[PDB]
Formats: C-alpha cells, sequence, structure tokens
C-alpha cells in the first residue's frame, strides 16, 4: 500500500510515481498501455484510450496480461470501470483485417457472423466491390477505417512480411556502423513486435535519432520502401542517410523532386515529397509516366516524415493513392491546431512509441536547453497607439517594440562575447528588415532564392567571423539548419505550439539555450503561455527575465526619444 | 606502480598561433590547459620535474628550466601569454635542447618529451632522422599532440621513440588528451625533508612553501606527506566476506575477526584504506 | 486648488489611463491634471470602477 | 519572536523569571552568533573583564555582527559596565543547566490541534468553547463585528493558517501573555511555566488551557501531574504547476485550497494545481506570496528534499510575479493646489511643506505639491496669511 | 548540524603517573572538563550532537553513544568500567570516529573532531595514523588537538592537512578555559573569531625498517618508501 506506485483513476488516468524502486518494470508496462499526457521529473501521468489498447494486444500481451499487472502496480485496486473499459476494448481487436493481394483491397474475417454484421451499415455497403471477404474500394479505403472504429471493430494493418512470395526482396543490409541506441531499439521492438510489421507513428525528436530508425526499419522488412517528406531539402537529405547507414548503390536511391529525377521509374528506394504525389492539377509528362508507374506498384512501409500535415486535406489524400502495406509515420512533434491527430490513428495507426524527453536529455543524446522568457516593458509613445486600434496594425507594434529591440541586441553582444552561434527567428518580414539592418547581419529574408540561401547558410558554420542569422518562418520544418548554440526567437507566429517546440529542434542538435522575446502588456503575451503549452508537457522549465544583466550601460542603440519617435512614423506609416 | 618522469613540453609559437576554431586566440587556449595541466600532473607524480620550452623563427629557447617547482612554471606561462609569435618553429633545435640535458638523467626514470605542435612547418637546417635514431638510442619517449593536420614526420617521430600521436576535434578533446599524460607508465635519491615550517635541513637556507630543490646545496625538499598519499597501493588491504552491533559505527573481516556493516565496508576499502580493526 | 486622489504605476500602464480620458469609456473629465510620466491624479468617485478596467486589461492576457 | 517579546521589558520581572532549568537556557538558546561565545567564554569568570576585549575579539571583516549582537545581549541586561561581568542571577542559573544543584502523547496532541486550526474554517465540527472564541476575537484574527452565530475571519486569520507549527504557537502564546496581566496572573511564572515545559493554585487554571490546544495530557481528569506532548516543543510541486499532496487529514486539503484547485482526490493522494486565477483568489484577501513559498517549503515532500534546491525556480517567482499584477496602481490620496504666477512662491512653499511628513509628490517643471487631506487643513492657513 | 567527536587520551600508564606525581591535576579532574565540553556543545544548537571516545592500550571504547543527566551518567560510568603495550594506540580510535561520522553523515552536516593528547607519541603507528588524516580531509572534516604537556610531532600534521587548530596549553586545572575558548565555536564562527596561530610543524618521516624520525633519507623512486643512510637497493620489492 506504500509500494505498487500507481494510481488509477475511475475514468482512465494512471499517475506513475517516477521515484520508486520498480519505476523501471512500470514505466516499461505503461508505454505498452497507456499514452503519455505530462512528464516532469517526479510524478507522471499517463493515461488509458481505446486506440493505445488496439497498440497493446497487437504485441504479444493479452487482455489477462493487462489486468493482472495492473492490479499488482495498483496501489488502490482497479475500481471496476477500468476492468470493464479493458475487456471490452481487447477482446474486439483481431476480428476484422484488411489484407490486400496483387493491387486489391479486401475485407477479411475469421468468424462469419461479424460479417453478417458488419453488411447492414449504410455506408460499408457504398464501398464494396473460415474465412468469409468481400472486395472494397481503394479510392475510399478511408471512410472504411472512420466507420470500422465507429463501431468497435477496428481495422489493423499488421503485415506479414517474413512470407508473401509476390515481393522481390530487395539487397537493402544495414551496415555494421550505425549503432542504435537503447531509445531507438525500443521503439523498433513494438513495431516489429511478433515477427510481423505494424503501421503506426513513432515520434522521437529530431536532433536525436528521427531518421536512423526510419532506414533501420527499411532494412527490417527489406521490400520497396516508399519515402515521403515535405520539402525539396528534406528528400535531399534522407538520399544523404540511404547512403550513410544502410548500403545502396547509385541506382536505386532514386528522387522525385522535379528537378534532376535520376530514374526514378522501376527503383526499390523512391524518395519525394507531398504535393508532389497529391498535385492535384495537370502534371507535367515526366510526372505523370511515373505517377503511372507508382500506383500500381504494392510498396511495404511507407515513411510519412513530418506527420503533422498529414490531416490536411490534400495530403491525407497520398493514402490512397499509393498502396502499401505497412505505413510508417516518424515525427518530431505530434501536437497541432484544429484537433485533427486524433484523425490520424486510423489514417496511419495507434501511436507506437514515444521518446521521454527529459530522459534523453539526462543520458547526453539531448542538450540540456534552458528555456528562458525574457519580456520587455512597452514604451510609452507605443502605447498610446497599441489601445487606439484593434485592426492588425497592432501586431506590427508589438513586434517593432523599441524596448525588445534593446533586449535582442544586447542577447546578440552577450553571445558573441562568448562565441555562441545565433539564430534569431522572427516571421512579420518587415521587422526582419528592420531588426537586421540595424545591426549589419545577414538575413533570409524568405524571397531571396536557392542559392543565397545556401552560401549564408554555410558561413555561418565553418566561419567564427560571421556570429547571427535572422531566418523568417523557413526553419519550421527538418531543415539543414547548422547547429545553433542560442536562438533569440522574435515575435512569431500566434497560438501555436507546433511551432515553437520546432525552434527548440534548432538549439538541441547548460550547454545550449534558448530565449523569447515579448512585449508584455499586449497579446503577446496571452500567445507566449499558449506556445509553452506543449513544452512544459516534456518538463522543460520556463523561466522568466525581467530585467537583464546591465543592459543599461552596453551602447545599445534606441537611446534617446527622438531617434525612438522616427520609428513610429515609420511603422504606423504602413498602413 | 608509476616511476619518475623528466617530462619536457615544447609550446609552438608560429605565426599560425594566432588563429581561430579555439579559445580566440590559438596560443592562449595552448597556455590555459597547459596551467590545468602543470597543477594535475604533480598531484599524480610527487618527485618528477616539467621543463618547458617554446619555439619560434626557426629557434629554440629555454622558457624554464627542469626543475620540480609546480609554481614556477605557471607563473612563467602567465607571463607568456604576450608573445609576439612571428616566424616558422623548429623540430630538430627542440628536441636538441631537450636532448642536450635530458641525456644526463640517470637510466632508472621515463625521460619524456611532449610536443606541442601547431604549425605545420619545420623549418630547421639539419635531417630529422637521425634524431630519431638518436632519441630511440637514449631511451626518450616523444609524443606529439599535434592541431588541425597530421604531418607525416610526427607520426614517425611518435612511433619510432615510442610515443603517441593525436590530433585535435575541438577544446574538449584538447583537455582530455593532456589528461592522458599525467598518469606514469608502469635507484634511491637523496631527499630532505622540511622541518620547521619550510627550511633547510641540509645548509639551512630558507625560502618559501615549495617542495622544489635547494638552489644552493642541490638537495631536493619534498614534503613527507605528500609521498604518503601515495601508500596502501603496496601491501593493499583486501576485500572481506559477509554472511546488528558493528565495530566501527557501532550500530566481516576475517583477519581480525571483526563484524562490520554495509556503511562500513564501503568505507573502509574505498576511503579509509585500513582495517580499524587491525590496527589494535 | 483641486482634489483628486493619486496614482503611481507603470509609464506602459499610464498611457492606458491617459487614452481613456479622451475616449469617454467611463466618465468626461476623469483625469484631472497630469503631472509626470509614471504618476496621474484622477477624481476619487470613480477608482473602483478604474480598478476593474485594468482588471480586464490585466486579464486579456492569459 | 521571542526576543522581541523580552526586549521591551522590564528588568524588575526578569531577575525574579530566571529559573534554573527553564528560562537561563531558554534565552540562551536564542542568541543570534556570536552572542553564545560571549556568554560561553565568561561563564566561569568573578574578576570583570575590560570593555575594550570584546571589540578586539572578533576581525574587522564581520565587525558589524558584534554590535548587533552585544545589542541584544545587553537589551536583555545579562551584563553592565560595571566600572562586562554578566548578572549573578544569571550567571548562577545558567551553571545550573551544565550539571548544578507512549504513542498515546503523539496522537493525542495532533488531533487536538487540529480541531483548534478547524475553528478558523467553515466546519460544523468547530472547537465548541465559549472561552476560547472570545480569546482569539481578542487577538484579532477572528473577526465578529456582531454577536453572530459563526465568527468570521479576518485578512490576519488567513495568514496565521499558513505559518509553521512551531511559528504558529509562538504567535498564539504572545497574544496570551500580553492580556495576562490584567485578566490572569502575573507574566513571570507562567513564561517560565513553558520554557520547563519545553524540556501556585492559578497555574493549575492555565494548565487546561494547554489542554485545549493539545501540550499537556491529563487522561484522568485533572490529576497531580501532566504528561507534555510533542507540541511542547518550541508534499510535492512540480514544473507544469502541479502539487500533489500525500495527505489526507481534512485540515490540510483545505490550507492548499486557499491557493490552489482540486481535481482529484484519492485516498491517500489530493492533487491540485496552482494556476493564476486561484493565487489572484488568495491575494485578493491577502495570504501574499511570500507565504505561498515559505508553506510549501516546509511541507516538503522527501523525495523533493533531494540534491536539487526545493520548491523549483520556476514556480517560486511565478507565484511572486502573480503577486505584482495586484502592485500595479497603487491608490493614495491627496490634495492639490496650483495656479499661481509667482515664480518664487511655489519655490517659498516648499520651506512650509516638507518639515509636517505630509507632501507626497515634487515636481520641478510646473512644481506640484501634493499634501495629504489630514494636512491640508493647515497649510491653507499659511498661504493667505504670508 | 555540527557533530563533535572528542577523543580523550585515557593512558592508564602516564595518567597514574602524575596521579602519584601530585601535580593536582587527574584523570577525575580532566574527564569532567570534557562533559562540561560536552555539555557545552550541546548547547549552543538544538539539533546538535556528542560522542566521546577513550583511547585505553589495546582498546578503545566508544563512551556516550551506548536531558545532559542520561548524557553524563554513561562517560561516568563507562570511565568507572574500562579504567578497572605500554604506549597509547590513538589512530585506532580516530578510525572510529570517521567511522561513526560517516554513518551518521548518511542519516540526514559539517562534523570536528577533538583530540585531547596526553602521552607521547607513538611512531610506530604513523603508517596507519596517516591514512586517517587523509580519508578526513577528503570529507572537511577538522581534526582539532589540544595537548597537555609534549608536542606530538603526528598530531601537528593532523590540524594543518584537515585545517583545525593546535594549542598546547601551559597550565593543567585551566584546561576548560582554553576548550571553552578556541574548541567551543564551529567551522563557520571560527572565521569570525581571534584564534593563536599555529606555531610550528613537525614534518618528518619513518624508516620502513626502524621506524625512526628522519630529516634527510632517501627514497626509492617507484616504491617511494622513505629509507635510512643506507641505500643498498630497493628493500619492498
Ligand atoms: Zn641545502
Ligand atoms: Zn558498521
Ligand atoms: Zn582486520
Ligand atoms: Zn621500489
Ligand atoms: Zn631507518
Amino acid at each position: 500500500h506504500t509500494s505498487r506506485p500507481l494510481w488509477v483513476a475511475p475514468d482512465g488516468h494512471i499517475f506513475l510515481e517516477a521515484f520508486s524502486p520498480v519505476y523501471k518494470y512500470a514505466q516499461d508496462f505503461l508505454v505498452a498501455i497507456a499514452e503519455p499526457v505530462c512528464r516532469p521529473t517526479h510524478v507522471h501521468e499517463y493515461k488509458l484510450t481505446a486506440y493505445s489498447l488496439y497498440a497493446a494486444v497487437s504485441v504479444g500481451l493479452q487482455t489477462s496480461d493487462i489486468t493482472e499487472y495492473l492490479r499488482k502496480l495498483s496501489k488502490t485496486g482497479v475500481p471496476d470501470g477500468i476492468m470493464q473499459f479493458i475487456k471490452l476494448c481487447t477482446v474486439s481487436y483481431g476480428k476484422v483485417k484488411l489484407v490486400l493481394k496483387h493491387n486489391r483491397y479486401f475485407v477479411e474475417s475469421c468468424h462469419p457472423d461479424v460479417i453478417q454484421h458488419l453488411l447492414q451499415d449504410p455506408v460499408i455497403r457504398e464501398c464494396r466491390l473460415q474465412t468469409v471477404s468481400f472486395e472494397v474500394k481503394q479510392e475510399m479505403i478511408e471512410e472504411l477505417q472512420k466507420r470500422c472504429i465507429h463501431l468497435e471493430y477496428p481495422l489493423l494493418a499488421e503485415y506479414d512480411f517474413r512470407n508473401d512470395s509476390v515481393n522481390p526482396d530487395i539487397n537493402i543490409d544495414l551496415k555494421p556502423t550505425a549503432v542504435l541506441r537503447p531509445y531507438q531499439e525500443k521503439s523498433l521492438r513494438k513495431m516489429f513486435g511478433n515477427g510481423r510489421a505494424r503501421s503506426g507513428v513513432i515520434v522521437l525528436p529530431c536532433g536525436a535519432g528521427k531518421s536512423l530508425v526510419g532506414v533501420t526499419a527499411a532494412c527490417t522488412v527489406r521490400k520497396r520502401c516508399l519515402v515521403l517528406g515535405n520539402s525539396a531539402v528534406s528528400v535531399e537529405q534522407w538520399k544523404a542517410q540511404f547512403k550513410m547507414w544502410s548500403t545502396i548503390d547509385d541506382s536505386q536511391i532514386c528522387r522525385f523532386t522535379s528537378d534532376a529525377k535520376d530514374k526514378p521509374i522501376g527503383c526499390s528506394v523512391a524518395i519525394s515529397t507531398y504535393s508532389m504525389l497529391g498535385h492535384t492539377t495537370k502534371r507535367s509528362w515526366e510526372a505523370e509516366r511515373v505517377m503511372e508507374w507508382l500506383k500500381t506498384q504494392e510498396w511495404g512501409l511507407m515513411i510519412l516524415d513530418e506527420v503533422h500535415t498529414i490531416p490536411a486535406k490534400m495530403f491525407r489524400r497520398v493514402l490512397t493513392i499509393v498502396q502499401a502495406h505497412c505505413k510508417l509515420g516518424l515525427t518530431a512533434t505530434l501536437v497541432r491546431e484544429d484537433d485533427k491527430i486524433v484523425d490520424l490513428n486510423f489514417l496511419i495507426g495507434p501511436k507506437l512509441y514515444e521518446a521521454n524527453w527529459m530522459e534523453l536529455q539526462n543520458n547526453g543524446y539531448i542538450a540540456k536547453v534552458q528555456c528562458a522568457e525574457v519580456w520587455c516593458p512597452m514604451s510609452p509613445e507605443f502605447y498610446r497607439e497599441y489601445v487606439a486600434i484593434k485592426t492588425k496594425k497592432r501586431i506590427l507594434l508589438y513586434t517593432m517594440n523599441p524596448n525588445k529591440f534593446r533586449a535582442c541586441q544586447f542577447l546578440i553582444k552577450f553571445h558573441e562575447r562568448r562565441n555562441d552561434k545565433i539564430i534569431v527567428f522572427a516571421d512579420n518580414v518587415f521587422a526582419l528588415k528592420e531588426y537586421a539592418i540595424r545591426l549589419n547581419k545577414p538575413y533570409i529574408y524568405g524571397p531571396t532564392s536557392q542559392g543565397e540561401r545556401m552560401q549564408i547558410l554555410q558561413n555561418f558554420k565553418h566561419n567564427p567571423k560571421i556570429n547571427t542569422i535572422f531566418i523568417s518562418k523557413v526553419g519550421d520544418t527538418s531543415f539543414d539548419l547548422p547547429e545553433a548554440n542560442v536562438l533569440i526567437q522574435i515575435s512569431s507566429h500566434g497560438g501555436s505550439r507546433r511551432q515553437e517546440a520546432q525552434r527548440l529542434g534548432r538549439v538541441l542538435r547548460y550547454n545550449a539555450f534558448f530565449y523569447s522575446l515579448v512585449s508584455q502588456d499586449t497579446q503577446e503575451m496571452a500567445y507566449s503561455t499558449k506556445r509553452q503549452r506543449f513544452l512544459v508537457d516534456q518538463g522543460y522549465s520556463f523561466k522568466v527575465i525581467t530585467k537583464l544583466a546591465g543592459m543599461e550601460e552596453e551602447d545599445l542603440a534606441f537611446s534617446t526619444k527622438e531617434e525612438q519617435q522616427q520609428l513610429l512614423q515609420k511603422v504606423l506609416a504602413a498602413t | 606502480l608509476g616511476m619518475m618522469r623528466h617530462l619536457y613540453v615544447v609550446v609552438d609559437g608560429s605565426r599560425t598561433m594566432e588563429d581561430q576554431d579555439l579559445k580566440p586566440n590559438r596560443l592562449t587556449c595552448t597556455l590555459k590547459l597547459l596551467e590545468y595541466f602543470v597543477e594535475e600532473y604533480f598531484d599524480q607524480n610527487p618527485i618528477s620535474q616539467i621543463g618547458i620550452i617554446v619555439t619560434k623563427s626557426k629557434r629554440a629557447e629555454k622558457l624554464t628550466e627542469l626543475s620540480g617547482n609546480p609554481r614556477k612554471h605557471i607563473t612563467s606561462l602567465k607571463k607568456a601569454v604576450d608573445m609576439t609569435c612571428h616566424g616558422e618553429p623548429s623540430l630538430y633545435n627542440s628536441l636538441s635542447i631537450a636532448m642536450q640535458t635530458l641525456k644526463h638523467m640517470p637510466g632508472h626514470t621515463s625521460r619524456e618529451v611532449l610536443i606541442i605542435f601547431s604549425s605545420l612547418t619545420t623549418c630547421d637546417p639539419s635531417n630529422i632522422y637521425d634524431l630519431i635514431k638518436t632519441l630511440k638510442a637514449a631511451k626518450i619517449r616523444v609524443s606529439v599532440i599535434g592541431l588541425s593536420a597530421e604531418v607525416r614526420v610526427c607520426t614517425v617521430l611518435a612511433r619510432e621513440t615510442g610515443g603517441t600521436y593525436h590530433v585535435i576535434l575541438d577544446e574538449s578533446h584538447y583537455k582530455e588528451l593532456l589528461t592522458h599524460h599525467v598518469s606514469p607508465p608502469p635507484g634511491n635519491t637523496e631527499p630532505g625533508l622540511t622541518l620547521g615550517g619550510y627550511f633547510c635541513p641540509q645548509c639551512r637556507a630558507k625560502y618559501c612553501e615549495l617542495p622544489v630543490e635547494c638552489k644552493i646545496c642541490g638537495l631536493t625538499l619534498v614534503s613527507a606527506p605528500h609521498l604518503a598519499r601515495s601508500y596502501h597501493h603496496l601491501f593493499p588491504l583486501d576485500a572481506f566476506q559477509e554472511i546488528r552491533f558493528c565495530y566501527g559505527c557501532q550500530g566481516v573481516c576475517a583477519v581480525c575477526q571483526n563484524v562490520f556493516c554495509v556503511d562500513c565496508d564501503v568505507f573502509v576499502h574505498d576511503s579509509l584504506h585500513c582495517c580499524p580493526g587491525c590496527i589494535h | 486648488v483641486l482634489k483628486g486622489v493619486l496614482i503611481e504605476c507603470d509609464p506602459a500602464m499610464k498611457q492606458f489611463l491617459l487614452y481613456l480620458d479622451e475616449s469617454n469609456a467611463l466618465g468626461k473629465k476623469f483625469i484631472i491634471q497630469d503631472i509626470d510620466d509614471t504618476h496621474v491624479f484622477v477624481i476619487a468617485e470613480l477608482v473602483n470602477v478604474l480598478q476593474e478596467r485594468v482588471g480586464e486589461l490585466m486579464d486579456q492576457n492569459a | 519572536n521571542l526576543q522581541e517579546f523580552l526586549g521591551g521589558l522590564s528588568p524588575g520581572v526578569l531577575d525574579r523569571l530566571y529559573g534554573h532549568p527553564a528560562t537561563c537556557l531558554a534565552v540562551f538558546r536564542e542568541l543570534p552568533s556570536l552572542a553564545k561565545n560571549w556568554v560561553m567564554r565568561m561563564l566561569f569568570l568573578e574578576q570583570p573583564l575590560p570593555q575594550a576585549a570584546v571589540a578586539l575579539w572578533v576581525k574587522k571583516e564581520f565587525s558589524k555582527a558584534q554590535e548587533e549582537s552585544t545589542g541584544l545581549l545587553s537589551g536583555l541586561r545579562i551584563w553592565h559596565t560595571q566600572l562586562l561581568i554578566l548578572n549573578p542571577i544569571f550567571r548562577q542559573n545558567l551553571r545550573i543547566a551544565l550539571l548544578g544543584g507512549v504513542p498515546s502523547l503523539d496522537k493525542y496532541a495532533e488531533e487536538r490541534w487540529e480541531v483548534v486550526l478547524h475553528f478558523m474554517v467553515g466546519s460544523p465540527s468547530a472547537a465548541v468553547s465559549q472561552d476560547l472564541a472570545q480569546l482569539l476575537s481578542q487577538a484579532g484574527l477572528m473577526k465578529s463585528t456582531e454577536p453572530g452565530e459563526p465568527p468570521c475571519i479576518t485578512s490576519a486569520g488567513f495568514q496565521f493558517l499558513l505559518l509553521d507549527t512551531p511559528a504558529q504557537l509562538w504567535y498564539f502564546m504572545l497574544q496570551y501573555l500580553q492580556t495576562a496581566q490584567s485578566r490572569g496572573m502575573d507574566l513571570v511564572e507562567i513564561l517560565s511555566f513553558l520554557f520547563q515545559l519545553s524540556f501556585s493554585d492559578s497555574l493549575l487554571n492555565f494548565l487546561q488551557h494547554l489542554r485545549e490546544f493539545g501540550l499537556v495530557f491529563q487522561r484522568k481528569r485533572k490529576s497531580r501531574r501532566y504528561y507534555p506532548t510533542r507540541l511542547a516543543i518550541n508534499i510535492v510541486v512540480e514544473t507544469n504547476y502541479r502539487l500533489y499532496a500525500y495527505t489526507e487529514s481534512e485540515l490540510q486539503i483545505a490550507l492548499i485550497a486557499l491557493f490552489s484547485e482540486m481535481l482529484y482526490r484519492f485516498p491517500n493522494m489530493v492533487v491540485a494545481q496552482v494556476t493564476r486565477e486561484s493565487v489572484q483568489q488568495a491575494i485578493a484577501s491577502g495570504i501574499t506570496a511570500q507565504q505561498i513559498i515559505h508553506f510549501l517549503r516546509t511541507r516538503a515532500h522527501p523525495v523533493m528534499l533531494k540534491q536539487t534546491p526545493v520548491l523549483p525556480p520556476t514556480i517560486t517567482d511565478q507565484i511572486r510575479l502573480w503577486e505584482l499584477e495586484r502592485d500595479r496602481l497603487r491608490f493614495t490620496e491627496g490634495v492639490l493646489y496650483n495656479q499661481f504666477l509667482s515664480q518664487v512662491d511655489f519655490e517659498l512653499l516648499l520651506a512650509h511643506a516638507r518639515e509636517l511628513g505630509v507632501l507626497v509628490f515634487e515636481n520641478s517643471a510646473k512644481r506640484l505639491m501634493v499634501v495629504t487631506p489630514a494636512g491640508h487643513s493647515d497649510v491653507k492657513r499659511f498661504w493667505k496669511r504670508q | 548540524l555540527n557533530l563533535l567527536v572528542i577523543v580523550v587520551d585515557a593512558n592508564p600508564i602516564w595518567w597514574g603517573k602524575q596521579a602519584l606525581k601530585e601535580s593536582q591535576f587527574t584523570l577525575s579532574k580532566c574527564i569532567d572538563a570534557v562533559m562540561v565540553l560536552g555539555n557545552s556543545h550541546l548547547f549552543m544548537n538544538r539539533s546538535n550532537k556528542l560522542a566521546v571516545i577513550a583511547s585505553h592500550i589495546q582498546e578503545s571504547r566508544f563512551l556516550y553513544p551506548g536531558l545532559l543527566t542520561s548524557a553524563n551518567e554513561v562517560i561516568v560510568e563507562e570511565i568507572k568500567d574500562l579504567m578497572t603495550h605500554t604506549e597509547t594506540l590513538l589512530a585506532g580510535s580516530l578510525a572510529k570516529a570517521l567511522c561513526y561520522i560517516h554513518r551518521m553523515n548518511k542519516e540526514v552536516m559539517k562534523s570536528r573532531i577533538l583530540v585531547i593528547k596526553a602521552a607521547e607519541d607513538s611512531a610506530l603507528q604513523y603508517m596507519n595514523f596517516m591514512n586517517v588524516i587523509f580519508a578526513a580531509q577528503k570529507q572537511n572534516i577538522l581534526i582539532d588537538a589540544c595537548v597537555l604537556d609534549s608536542d606530538s610531532g603526528l598530531l601537528q600534521q593532523a590540524c594543518d592537512i584537515t585545517g583545525g587548530l593546535y594549542l598546547k596549553v601551559p597550565q593543567m586545572p585551566s584546561l576548560l578555559q582554553y576548550l571553552l575558548w578556541v574548541f567551543l565555536p564551529d567551522q563557520d564562527q571560527r572565521s569570525q573569531l581571534i584564534l593563536p596561530p599555529p606555531v610550528h610543524v613537525d614534518y618528518r618521516a619513518a624508516c620502513f625498517c626502524h621506524r625512526n624520525l628522519i630529516e634527510i633519507g632517501y627514497v626509492c623512486s617507484v616504491c617511494l618508501s622513505i629509507f635510512c643512510n643506507f641505500s643498498p637497493i630497493c628493500t619492498t620489492c
């Protein structure tokens, strides 16, 4: 009653004490059972959902293995609404199977009485055309997975890849140089559970091995992989990772990003983008012949990088264009606005593994980030106009604050004297110009080029003379930003907790630490606590700096009031 | 365990010692980690010595004579922070200065030379490949810690005399490479101990609070508590076997049959280094 | 010779009080005489309805 | 504080206060850092050492701690000048203290002290004793302003609940002792009885008041001798603003609900959350944020008392930063006067304004002098009479 | 906080010599000076601890851990039981002192050890006495020492390696006044007071065969064993 470190709430919520002697044998149970809500240093909090138990019984633990090991780690006794919910959502897993064979999708069951029940729903009858089967339509495989969860007979996507006898197993082999860390070996152990691959989503940090798990999963299924990325830079990296750890010739890692097109028809690993496979307009002739080839060959283990952009309207039509047995999703930040991540549990599969972010920091795999949110007072000449108008001009007024300018010029100087590499993320591109030419620093404006985007990015890395760089909404993906040490984010997009976990990934790739400039007593204070809403669920502590370490004593700009009055005559002149 | 060492440390003073990719002066990052290296050397080596030579403009100059002063080296490295560093160094001249006065040490020591080398070019007025036949004859073990590249003559110098050769990744790799040289590799001297604060026992030459040798009569003056820390490896203490009331903390040795506890068995063997029942 | 309760505050919050003087959100003659970029003299009967207006502005950034 | 009370006291009672096991050890136990050394140094002396010696017994660094020690050490009248020989009543009785001249006791103490604290919350299981209700209201932590069927709790009573368990008892006895001079007995025998408890006929009546809070245990309805309790000696908090509390006592749960909000309640655990709208709900009555931080550091879990600094620093200034939203717009009352074309008279009025301590704000452009209305009735007399 | 271990030199051969010397300072007029300093350490703070060790010949008994009327009646009855190889042993008592501090430091504190040495030093335990000083230096444990008649050469090195105090008393019956002056304050209050500075350090070593105190000798270069005026060959290995 003092050991057994859980608490099973009656709705469903699992509070786990991460200081018990049996924590390591109770955290390696609740990962396979529940999904993590919050993980501070002392008391974790998991959550029993319906989808989390479908991923449980997909691994070898039965329904009597789970409810007999909740009692031995209870501290309360499981309160009879968790005993019933576990029994309900685990005896109805392996009853309806969606298997494909030679480019035809098939709904298969073994118990025939389920087929006597499944064929009266008025929408399952709209996708048609012991072992009872009926052929389903490929074009609306999305709606079938919606309805099959809607009547608690869910669809599994277990590829049985050891013995299929149709697909030409290629010579992809993992080389003995890519040694994989023990958190990557635990995520792949939940995917390839019983010697059969499983379509899930694996959430590892970007500076962590998010790509090596992708190559190792392609090295294990050993069928025709197909890697998808968000940008044309991201497909230039997956080629560079498959050549590093997988021993493939140059005649099989083809790309499909419309600039080189290294014979994309007839290969074994195709690395393309979204909005290439789901380009809804009239295609070019070279692209029309490859999409005619890609639409008629069954794959195995699609890899969908940047999974959080799949539930959009265009990017989710990809999964019905291309036929694949297994579908792995690798991301770094699963959160997203508009509540469409619960949508993703049937487009791809259940959530397989989530990396403990404070555990990878404590073992040295991720840089120890000192989060800080320094907030700046408002200038009295600028607050005169901020409360006068409400119609969108006040977004310029809190990002071009003169007292916020003094906190960026001081933080740049404070780390240039420590030989740190600074990245100043700043949206609202008018504020990018008037910040990066008053300090004479390079800036990736966004409509620059492909050429000078590269040369600014590489003199930043291998040269100790150029120290800062002012990006603008470009580094909000998995780009090749060259290992910053600090990150002074100035007035980014509004209330998105996806973005401020992608800016954090630039820092962890106190060792390194990033800032967040906020003009106080404005709307940006409400925004900056809505964006740390995700990072406090990974244990990150956000300090508050009210006054800096001697800002009034160096040669900071905007000293007088006559040079402060000109900026209000420049910002308010836009309208 | 280890033996006596007479280690020279050769420091480069080339034009390329004003380069970046370190602390913003390449020489002052070398001199920063060297002052840490002298302090850590004399603590794992009680009766050893350190000489420091520099090279600049095809010439070598002995910055500090070979003496076991753990203070006179640090106050000289702090003096040479503002060196001008003009010209290219030499490796024949530096290993000739470090051989004309390292040949005359007694044969029961481990004479060594550690060359910290930043430049790529060793412009020297003679051939190097007869020094390496001479250094191998004089049993000198030359090891080089290089910067930014791998010179061919620095691998021939290391692997023929018997030392190592390594190249820096960063400043964290540079501090890790110097800590491998503080450990000693696996005759009777005449010292005089220093009772009475710090005096001299041979000629009453009073000087400051140092373990340095006598400047007048030439006798090494060491502190006997410093040599006492390097005991307990010879005739060390054995482990115990285990199967209430204790003997050390009062709340099992097989020599004197004295029952210990778990908090005492971790303390006698690790920090106390002597059995508290065996002293009776 | 006028009578009025004093208010000292942040200069950023001071311009909020000058904004309510020339916008008639509460009354007409709210500020009797501005004296300083840190201190503002207001009338006495509308202090509590002013305190809830600042508390509204402090609660639009939760 | 204890030495705050004994500093404002006459020497006519301190000499009879010094009993042998009780008082001389208690005042010696509370002496700041160095006063404990000087008493032990001249404890065995008989001839007075010269006055210039104790100034030279300390270094030049930390010389400021010398005078604040002896300012208290002479403030309690332990030595005097004598020309620094100690008091003969103090030196004799302290030398007696250097050898001169049962779970039922604990569980009763916690459940009897908890019902005293339950009187300060809304509960039908209150401490029904009419002598204690009038005891608290004259102390100033139970507002009535009426006869009242319940007694209310003022702003000072909210601060009493979050004080420490020894520290709230010393504030409670100091209001017992300050009023007992005219309703009870002498101050000397009751104060020396508490210190003798730490290690006449009217004194039995004081014992029955300690029977109500719980510091003695009778067990047989006023027998000869008593039984002292453990009261007579003198939870985790996370980065995401959650605090888990392993208590089940109903008093300790409602003390969290003053500055948090409840969202589950298991047996043997209660999880709450420190939010913005709940700390400011407590500060609006005034339980101010220096008391919230001291509430959680004295009641912390053993797993919090580890190598990290307790009460991790993100949550210890966010509670401080939520206090400062009330700190904006500090109102203060004043009266103005202006509209004079004389360029000396506004400067002439400064010589008649600052010496009363009534001026609030000073200006240098137009020179607005503001006076409080308590001091406005006499500054209007000076302006009309030159 | 502030645990103070007193190691008294309870050598029954030296104390019996002064008991018949009629020097008006016996053992019973010295253990009570430890008992007063034992009682006076338990007054300067609420949470202060105590431990007294007595150095007999071939034995070293803990005295106090077996309010002050139960803390002084134990030390009285234990001297009445212990006092009822002509050189005392001190390093066996400081070895139990570092063992008791290490256990009480596991149940949580700055500690210190006060040695009241009376007899002359025994050079035959120098190899063991120097080990318990470096074991005390690595845990910041001060080793204070007051000596009665003769300067112990081993004990002066204990107070300068660890960082304690060394004080030779000139007078026997005024022992308590020195103990209450320089050894009653703890480590933090020691920086704010004037104490007598150390006057002399006795730095010598011992031969590995004769264990004589040598000022000029011969060390080995690999064994670091200091030898007397022979130097033929390394005797150990
Ligand atoms: Zn000499
Ligand atoms: Zn033990
Ligand atoms: Zn033994
Ligand atoms: Zn040897
Ligand atoms: Zn000898």
